RNA sequence: CCAGGGCUACACACGUGCUACAAUGGCGCAUACAAAGAGAAGCGACCUCGCGAGAGCAAGCGGACCUCAUAAAGUGCGUCGUAGUCCGGAUUGGAGUCUGCAACUCGACUCCAUGAAGUCGGAAUCGCUAGUAAUCGUGGAUCAGAAUGCCACGGUGAAUAC
RNA sequence: UCCUCCUAAAGAGUAACGGAGGAGCACGAAGGUUGGCUAAUCCUGGUCGGACAUCAGGAGGUUAGUGCAAUGGCAUAAGCC
């Protein structure tokens, strides 16, 4: 019950429980566990060592938790160092993909400051 | 050393995925069964992708087809 | 995001660029299309886009391709 | 009180907003609490002219008053919502 | 113990072919690795020093010592004598069993494990790192652990430089940049 | 007259809506029943390709015939065990499709990843008397593309009025 | 009234409504003895942790400390366990 570098969710089933990884949803983690042959709805306390280890290698060619962090600040550090539309957008706290900016941008700003 | 004042220290054995049997002695429960060790790591093998992966002309090129 | 066959650029800017490269380094191209992309037959030369009433010049670097002309030059000024 | 200072033809200036709020300080707590206010102040070639709308417990009530320079406009706005201030909380005592 | 001996047989041999030493005894020889868990939250519950030295004596094998304040700053509400963190000091054998206990089976476990830093070294040729978390070491089970602190681990040897320092550990294989 | 920009700017204030905060539910599979309307530089089967948006080939139809077009909630089974959770679908990154000379400013949609506030809402306030309210899907006009709006259509279907 | 320095003129003492400060206690260990120990402040490195908490190392040599003022002391420590 070890995958990734934290992963430990117990007695979630199989599918649900891999989601935990950065870098996985559903789609992958039961496209993940179709490549290994695990039936996806039987718990983590169930499986073993010798299945669990089938697992750890399937994971490693879609990039998780370590490197999936810094490939999309690899993305926010050269629009920002360029100078283009959506780096000042990242450069100012403001909405990238042209949203209304006139009543809302609030989960973009955060909170309210008067 | 003290008598009565530290925990007690047994002799284990870790064995790992990658099949390396590792006899060590520590404070742990019944066995240990690790994940990682000095082996089947990539610390020495994979650190080849920090900085080859950008490139913005070599993305270019397969849209061109000219 | 879009235009899956074939990048965009105009010719009175793409015939503009064989005529400023083979020729050495020119003056900043005055040039309106932003909707042009930028191609690696351009780089390390002086562009000068319109953003609405002035033209910035943009030195266009060898990481800019995959995008647009326009991208580089902000229209709206606030603060 | 929210105040909402709007005008039409009349571009409101910084002076003209504090003028308007300092005034609609007074007859804040000396006849009622309310909830919100909607000023409009329009110019139709002679007539400097003020609307408000106040919004309270009860229910909303309106003024209008057109003046001589703006503001003696507001001034005569201010006397037609106090007066109907104080018939609307007499309304609300009955003791 | 396993590893001490592997100090006696090849190492000896590796660091005099490159510091050209006529004697055995100016090899670096390793003393000590302390183990600092500065707590600082003792001010507002003292019990919450004692789970936290429960961890030094679970990635240790022996208790802990708690520290008292030196003196008496009022930037962080402390008095002079107050306990205020735990160390523990490994020499000997225990602190070799530990050591690869370490290099081995611990810190390939830590999140995003790139290159360990090197430049981090005392200026007369100590080693001292820090982990985030406790659950580094398999001994804390995150299970009954209440909260997720850090500690420091210091290594200081006889070297005389830093770059003397940088050759033994790496001759253990550290990791390294 | 023409190009480019703006009408999409954002410390903020307000109005109208949508999606929610879950278990009277979420999800997966099986599956039952509508009305109304549009269609010729248009609607576009079937058959192939793609995880998908769609692409190729391409009949049929100026239409009680053909196409858009699976109605969905419902029901059968299984799972989730009350947690910011398999609730929530915001934000952002990557990769794509279609339209159009051109989707940078500033489109829609799909795919993968990311999983924010939100745990039923202060003072105050709104609509509704029966096929109504409340929910569920569908269609149209505008229109190359671009609705949570608007205008229509049916499904389920209340409580209460001294 | 008492204590400390200066005035006070290198023994003691020495006045002024001269210049400066304190005391009207505390302590059953903060007393006795034995045994051991040696600071301040900076510098480098180190999880949150910074100008400053704890750790390691170096520089420093008592610039610390003394239950409370000031002076005289204090390493054989009178300072710290």
């Amino acid at each position: 019950a070890r995958i990734a570098g934290i992963n430990i969710p117990d007695h979630k089933h199989a599918v649900i429980a891999l989601t935990s990884i950065y870098g996985v949803g559903k789609t992958r983690s039961k496209a993940i566990l179709a490549a290994a042959g695990i039936a996806e709805d039987v718990k983590i306390s169930e499986l073993s060592e010798g299945q669990i280890d089938t697992l750890r290698d399937e994971v490693a060619k879609f990039v998780v938790e370590g490197d999936l962090r810094r490939e999309i600040s690899m993305s926010i550090k050269r629009l920002m160092d360029l100078g283009c539309y959506r780096g000042l957008r990242h450069r100012r706290g403001l909405p990238v993909r042209g949203q209304r900016t006139k009543t809302n941008a609030r989960t973009r700003k955060g909170p309210r400051k008067p | 050393m003290k008598k009565d004042i530290h925990p007690k220290y047994e002799e284990i054995t870790a064995s790992c995925s990658c099949g390396n049997v590792m006899k060590i002695r520590s404070t742990v429960g019944h066995d240990l069964n690790l994940d990682v060790c000095s082996k089947c790591h990539p610390f020495f093998t994979g650190k080849q992708r920090d900085v080859a992966t950008g490139g913005r002309v070599d993305r270019f090129n397969k849209r061109f087809n000219i | 995001r879009s235009l899956k066959k074939g990048p965009f650029i105009d010719l009175h800017l793409l015939k503009k660029v064989e005529k400023a490269v083979e020729s050495g380094d020119k003056k900043p191209l005055r040039t309106w299309s932003r909707r042009s992309t930028i191609f690696p037959n351009m780089i390390g030369l002086t562009i000068a886009v319109h953003n609405g009433r002035q033209h910035v010049p943009v030195f266009v670097t060898d990481e800019m391709v995959g995008h647009k002309l326009g991208e580089f030059a902000p229209t709206r000024t606030y603060r | 009180m929210q105040l909402n200072i709007t005008g039409n033809n009349v571009e409101i200036t910084e002076a003209l907003r504090e003028f308007v709020t300092a005034k609609f300080a007074k007859l804040e707590q000396y006849f009622d609490r309310i909830n919100q206010v909607y000023v409009v102040l329009k110019v139709e070639k002679v007539t400097h002219t003020s609307d408000a709308t106040l919004h309270v417990d009860g229910g909303e009530l309106h003024a209008s008053a057109e003046g001589q320079d703006m503001y003696a406009a507001i001034d005569g706005l201010i006397d037609k919502l106090a007066r109907q201030l104080t018939k609307h909380k007499d309304k609300l005592k009955q003791h | 113990a396993k590893l001490h001996d592997y100090y006696k047989d090849e190492v000896v041999k590796k660091l005099m072919t490159e510091f050209n030493y006529n004697s055995v005894m100016q090899v670096p020889r390793v003393e000590k690795i302390t183990l600092n868990m500065g707590v600082g939250e003792a001010i507002a519950d003292k019990k919450l020093l004692d789970n936290a030295a429960a961890d030094l004596a679970a990635i240790s094998g022996q208790k802990p010592l708690i520290t008292k304040a030196r003196k008496s700053v009022a930037g962080f509400k402390i008095r002079q004598g107050y306990p205020i963190g735990c160390k523990v000091t490994l020499r000997g054998e225990r602190m070799w069993e530990f050591f690869e206990r370490l290099i081995t089976i611990a810190v390939p476990r830590i999140r995003d494990f790139r290159g360990l830093s090197a430049k981090s070294f005392d200026g007369r040729g100590n080693y001292s790192m820090g982990v985030r978390e406790q659950i580094i070491f398999p001994e804390i089970d995150y299970d009954k652990v209440d909260r997720v602190r850090g500690l420091d681990i210091t290594i200081t040897t006889t070297a005389k430089s830093d770059e003397e320092g940088r050759a033994l550990l790496a001759a253990f294989d550290f990791p390294f940049r």
